[PDB]
């Protein structure tokens, strides 16, 4: 049973910075290219970063690129989504989905609940 | 491609059949990623590589992708099946999503 | 050793080829973990007549063959387009298992292109036909005292079957030109005739088990596999890969190319593959061959220096291999990059030699305009070949330049203008005596 | 293949011999070139003043705004000829992933077969075609003898006048008049090469037949040749050693084959080019460094 | 085996207002425009009685399922809302899974059923649209005639395409992508003979 | 100084000791010796393996012939310039630049 845990979410002020986690278990860690991906409330599905399977390439979308940082640890099984100069803009539920490639040819087999960044003042 | 364009709602009866449609630049070029949403509820793939379903997806589920729209039909419309369907396709290692629809089940 | 002489002239050679050398090994296989139902295809009570031989299908199972020695006391397989200790290393998509029982001298015609009783009316196999025949004797089991009847095999029909083709049709038979009306008559026969298998006939006419495996082994999806063990996917590296039987070395990338869902590998002109759908996750994989280039040894003669400068011919200087122990490099001997000067030319990345800012005459060439020579501390420069010295010349509307002496010149031209008459004795050469 | 590698030892020197016919060919090709082009002492510069009694250079002297310092009318020669492959680097990534199976030079390269740059480079042939334009234009065909004699270019052409049996005079009174004759001539080989696209389909047919001899050598690696396959790694994979063997051998003579009948046209075809690269020579000593009394 | 380029084909149109058995010959190209579904299956066998072993192909709202039965099928066999056949014993083989152009290919080569299709929008056209392996069926019986199910519940009518394959030499152009674009009939004349 | 003569000498000296060496390649045989094989393998099995030795053998006399046939066009267009440059230069003085 693969079951993909996130955490760190939380309020912050508009500039601040968070660090989400995602932690898999009952699956291969190393094997899997990981990604996240927000959903505001009332908004669709956005693909904000994803980092392949041993980490040595990493992809960000436009909006979020500078600003954001993805990185693993296979040894933790998680994977991690520095977060900085949070805006506005960046309140959305945050995804981690598993994909085994990027060039095409994957879907998001497993998803994540989903943790919630709030950025306000 | 970089703009999937989805229609934002479809209203089915029970027992009918249910077309949703993924419109994008050549996206028959491209495989084609179908997922389900539930009102507070994480993504559900259902369709991936254009036709094909994971296991566990209901066989009344079907897709394709030809030309430049893909379409998702959900034969025989039932309850369970209203839900938020999204459409996704990779980009020079990028995920882009379709807008969304609303498949209300009557 | 490629001039098979302990001396060389000053010159360039071209030796073999460098090649990087794979890192490790991959096994992809699907994921199947049933075992195939042989033991019930091998341990029937009573097996079907030739005429209407049974047909099974066997699909999403792991495949032992090296059990089915276990099973029926036969000698040997007989296969065909494979061989039967390297059935337990392949995929199929599909293997079918057809059983009947025969004599033993009609063995000889479960064969591609025979012909005969058996082979015309009853089982037919494809010329073209990839798999096995098992057969062993089963007198104990099909033979009676009083003869067993209730094996049977066509002996009349109109015309022979086609490949695969059953026919359990019981219509009389009309061997004459008058009517039979459904009635076994003088010319009219009954299709079907019975061996009488007894305990006390010899071996050509004794009954035979037979199962014939049949399967394909072209490119295509599958889900029958032997016993093999799956290791994980490495993907940017230079590896032996083996997916569903398919070997090879090269590097694995992310593809972007759209394989049908019957697609499982893509071939390129030479007919090699060169994608392949991985058999588990179902991604698409292009394959590239690691890394080569052709290696070019730049010397003076042997009895001017030991020393040489080594042209990496069509490559980046970044792309020399520099792979470290000498396992992952062919062949195994190493010229520092930093240890022995390192210069770019279009014909390749040329270690070894010194460019320098000066232009000669063109000692050895290089390529693209390069040229080699040992000189001085003497060593080996490389630098841009000279075609000559400038001459301005001193034109204008009214100046002429007038010889006011000569100078007789003698020179020298030589001509080729017969070669060595040989003569060849075609006998004493081919065969001696 | 390691196997196909061992069995193929048992086949002598076949494959050394092909090696160096082919390395006969291509050092010939060189020295065709240098036989053709580097016929010159002395890499001879005309001054800037570029007045020649009225006759018009400008188009076939060089160009030094461009880097190849080529003439107007070698661009245009340039430019009708497009080579398959021009023998320069090729780094990795042209043939990875997509961009391969789109290009024939990929499955040559993958398959050992590769095209070497020549020795002298466009850059150093036009430098050369320089020299001799300005020994022409300069000294005649002094040049050609012992050192450039510089002449004013309207009495070389009486020379010429009276090489062909026609008192100079003719020439110095119509000079004006011969001159414009030249240039429109000159002007109308420029629109021709800007208007017909073959025009050069002799050098065109060269490059052509080259390629498709490569490209035909890459495709019968997908001949059987009486085996079961012809991939070796299927036969390898499907086959036990002994089998495997018999069709290994049918394929490496398939193959051996294949490269010979490659290599001795390519040799037939090297002395056709040699004749060719010879009758140029001939023509480069006899027609520009000198006047010629042979007919056509 | 192909279907020659610019061959006569018969256009059919099937009516019941309020049926001969086609020939088989090496195989079938058959297509379909109308969307009733009152098109269902096919049969394929050689007398079509008891007497022979014959094949049945029935698809519904949500499945298809393949026999190949000894069926005694009737005259003109139909689909009610059986009446393709009196009797099935000996059942060997069994199988369960603008306008628009529904092409299918049936081919039978050694034991093997081969089915190709292809469901194409149209505004019989005039491009490319190649079909694609549905499935092969290990079934080893003679062929030689075969006829289309119909689907009835009144009024019916039916228009469908039957076009015979012919052992060719086909030159197929794929273009970068895979797709199969564009292809030369070898035996059609002396242009794409030279092709 | 005189190369190119002794080139020639050189490469049909170089294509016969290549022809008598070719004959130690087994060419898939057993064995390069036609002795040995007749002395270790019975009349039909012998043949097979002769087969493949003469076929090898062939092969390299043709590859021999054909180099020569070639080369011998080579040297036969040397021999007409030198018949040309005897007449023309020897026999007469020439107007011909170079
Ligand atoms: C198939 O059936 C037809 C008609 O019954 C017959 O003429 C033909 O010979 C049969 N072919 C085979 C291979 O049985
Ligand atoms: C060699 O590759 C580097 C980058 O890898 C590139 O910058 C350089 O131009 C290449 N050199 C040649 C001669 O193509
Ligand atoms: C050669 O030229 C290079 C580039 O201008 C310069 O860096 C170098 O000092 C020169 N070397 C010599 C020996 O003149
Ligand atoms: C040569 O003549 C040209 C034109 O007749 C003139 O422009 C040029 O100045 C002259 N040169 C000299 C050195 O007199
Ligand atoms: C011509 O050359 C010879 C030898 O080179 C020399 O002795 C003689 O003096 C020269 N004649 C003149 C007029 O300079
Ligand atoms: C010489 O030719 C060039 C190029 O065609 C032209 O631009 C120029 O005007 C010409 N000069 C004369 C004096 O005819
Ligand atoms: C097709 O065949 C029919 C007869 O079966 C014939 O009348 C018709 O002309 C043919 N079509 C063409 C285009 O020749
Ligand atoms: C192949 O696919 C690419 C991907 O967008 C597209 O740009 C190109 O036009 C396609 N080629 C053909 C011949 O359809």
């Amino acid at each position: 049973q693969v079951q993909l845990v996130e955490s760190g979410g939380g309020l912050v002020q508009p500039g601040g910075s968070l660090r989400l986690s995602c932690t898999a278990s009952g699956v291969t860690f190393s094997s899997y290219a990981m990604s996240w991906v927000r959903q505001a409330p009332g908004k669709g599905l956005e693909w904000v970063s994803g980092i392949s399977g041993s980490g040595d390439s990493t992809y960000y979308a436009d909006s979020v690129k500078g600003r954001f940082t993805i990185s693993r640890d296979n040894s933790k099984n998680t994977l991690y989504l520095q977060m900085n100069s949070l805006r506005v803009e960046d309140t959305a539920v945050y995804y981690c989905a598993t994909h085994y490639c990027s060039g095409g040819s994957c879907p998001f087999d497993y998803w994540g609940q989903g943790t919630l960044v709030t950025v306000s003042s | 491609p970089s703009a999937l364009t989805q229609p934002p709602s479809v209203s089915v009866s029970p027992g009918q059949t249910a077309s949703i449609t993924c419109s994008g630049d050549k996206l028959g070029n491209k495989y084609a990623y179908w997922y389900q949403q539930k009102p507070g509820q994480s993504p559900v793939l259902v369709i991936f590589q254009d036709t094909m379903r994971p296991s566990g997806i209901p066989e009344r589920f079907s897709a394709s992708n030809s030309g430049n729209t893909a379409t998702l039909t959900i034969s025989g419309t039932q309850s369970i099946d209203e839900a938020d369907y999204y459409c996704q396709a990779w980009d020079s290692n990028t995920a882009v999503f379709g807008g969304g629809t609303k498949l209300t089940v009557l | 050793c490629t001039l098979k002489s302990f001396t060389v002239e000053k010159g360039i050679y071209q030796t073999s080829n460098f090649r990087v050398q794979p890192t490790e090994s991959i096994v992809r296989f699907p994921n199947i973990t049933n075992l195939c139902p042989f033991d019930e295809v091998f341990n029937a009570t009573r097996f079907a007549s030739v005429y209407a031989w049974n047909r099974k299908r066997i699909s999403n199972c792991v495949a032992d063959y090296s059990v089915l020695y276990n099973f029926a006391p036969f000698f040997a397989f007989k296969c065909y387009g494979v061989s039967p200790t390297k059935l337990n290393d392949l995929c199929f998509t599909n293997v079918y298992a057809d059983s009947f029982v025969i004599r033993g001298n009609e063995v000889s015609q479960i064969a591609p292109g025979q012909t005969g009783n058996i082979a015309d009316y009853n089982y037919k196999l494809p010329d073209d036909f990839t798999g096995c025949v098992i057969a062993w004797n089963s007198n104990k089991l099909d033979s009676k005292v009083g003869g067993n009847y209730n094996y049977q095999y066509r002996l009349f029909r109109k015309s022979n079957l086609k490949p695969f083709e059953r026919d359990i049709s019981t219509e009389i038979y009309q061997a004459g030109n008058k009517p039979c009306n459904g009635v076994a008559g003088f010319n009219c026969y009954f299709p079907l005739r019975s061996y009488g298998f007894r305990p006390t006939y010899g071996v050509g006419h004794q009954p035979y088990r037979v199962v014939v495996l049949s399967f394909e082994l072209l490119h295509a999806p599958a889900t029958v596999c032997g016993p093999k063990k799956s290791t994980n996917l490495v993907k940017n590296k230079c590896v032996n890969f083996n997916f569903n039987g398919l070997t090879g070395t090269g590097v694995l990338t992310e593809s972007n190319k759209k394989f049908l869902p019957f697609q499982q590998f893509g071939r390129d002109i030479a007919d090699t593959t060169d994608a392949v759908r991985d058999p588990q996750t179902l991604e698409i994989l292009d394959i590239t061959p690691c890394s080569f280039g052709g290696v070019s040894v730049i010397t003076p003669g042997t009895n001017t220096s030991n020393q040489v400068a080594v042209l990496y011919q069509g490559v980046n200087c970044t792309e020399v291999p520099v792979a470290i122990h000498a396992d992952q490099l062919t062949p195994t001997w190493r010229v520092y990059s930093t240890g022995s000067n390192v210069f770019q030319t279009r014909a390749g990345c040329l270690i070894g030699a010194e460019y320098v800012n000066n232009s000669y005459e063109c000692d050895i060439p290089i390529g693209a305009g390069i040229c080699a020579s040992y000189q001085t501390s003497q060593s080996i420069i490389a630098y841009t070949m000279s075609l000559g010295a400038e001459n301005l010349v001193a034109y204008s509307n009214n100046s002429i330049a007038i010889p006011t002496n000569f100078t007789i010149s003698v020179t020298t031209e030589i001509l080729p203008v017969s070669m060595t008459k040989t003569s060849v004795d075609c006998t004493m050469y081919i065969c001696g005596d | 293949s390691t196997e196909c590698s061992n069995l193929l030892l048992q086949y002598g020197s076949f494959c050394t011999q092909l090696k160096r016919a082919l390395t006969g060919i291509a050092v010939e090709q060189d020295k065709n070139t240098q036989e053709v082009f580097a016929q010159v002492k002395q890499i001879y510069k005309t001054p800037p003043i570029k007045y020649f009694g009225g006759f018009n250079f400008s188009q076939i002297l060089p160009d030094p705004s461009k880097p190849s310092k080529r003439s107007f009318i070698e661009d245009l020669l340039f430019n009708k000829v497009t080579l398959a492959d021009a023998g320069f680097i090729k780094q990795y990534g042209d043939c990875l992933g997509d961009i391969a199976a789109r290009d024939l030079i990929c499955a040559q390269k993958f398959n050992g077969l590769t095209v070497l740059p020549p020795l002298l480079t466009d850059e150093m042939i036009a430098q050369y075609t320089s020299a001799l334009l300005a020994g022409t234009i300069t000294s005649g065909w002094t040049f050609g003898a012992g050192a450039a004699l510089q002449i004013p270019f309207a009495m070389q052409m009486a020379y010429r006048f009276n090489g062909i049996g026609v008192t100079q005079n003719v020439l110095y009174e119509n000079q004006k008049l011969i001159a414009n004759q030249f240039n429109s001539a000159i002007g109308k080989i420029q629109d021709s090469l800007s208007s017909t696209a073959s025009a050069l389909g002799k050098l065109q047919d060269v490059v052509n037949h080259n390629a498709q001899a490569l490209n035909t050598l890459v495709k019968q690696l997908s001949s059987k040749f009486g085996a079961i396959s012809s991939v070796l790694n299927d036969i390898l994979s499907r086959l036990d050693k002994v089998e495997a063997e018999v069709q290994i051998d049918r394929l490496i003579t398939g193959r051996l084959q294949s490269l010979q009948t490659y290599v001795t046209q390519q040799l037939i075809r090297a002395a056709e080019i040699r004749a060719s690269a010879n009758l140029a020579a001939t023509k480069m000593s006899e027609c520009v460094l000198g006047q010629s009394k042979r007919v056509d | 085996l192909f279907l020659p380029f610019f061959s006569n084909v018969t256009w059919f149109h099937a009516i019941h207002v309020s049926n001969p058995v086609l020939p088989f010959n090496d195989g079938v190209y058959f297509a379909s425009t109308e969307k009733s579904n009152i098109i269902r299956g096919w049969i394929f066998g050689t007398t079509l009685d008891s007497k022979t072993q014959s094949l049945l192909i029935v698809n519904n709202a949500t499945n298809v399922v393949i026999k190949v039965c000894e069926f005694q099928f009737c005259n003109d066999p139909f689909l009610d809302v059986f009446r393709v056949y009196s009797s099935a014993n000996n059942c060997t083989f069994e199988y369960v899974s603008f306008k628009n152009l529904r092409e299918f290919v049936f081919k039978n080569i050694d034991g093997y059923f081969k089915i190709y299709s292809k469901h194409t929008p149209i505004n019989l056209p005039q491009g490319f649209s190649a079909l694609e392996p549905l499935v092969d069926l290990p079934i080893g019986i003679n062929i030689t005639r075969f006829q289309t199910l119909l689907a009835l519940h009144t009024a019916g009518a039916a228009a469908y395409y039957v076009g015979y394959l012919q052992p060719r030499t086909f030159l197929l152009k794929y273009n970068e992508n895979g797709t199969i674009t564009d292809a030369v009939d070898c035996a059609l004349d002396p242009l794409s003979e030279t092709k």
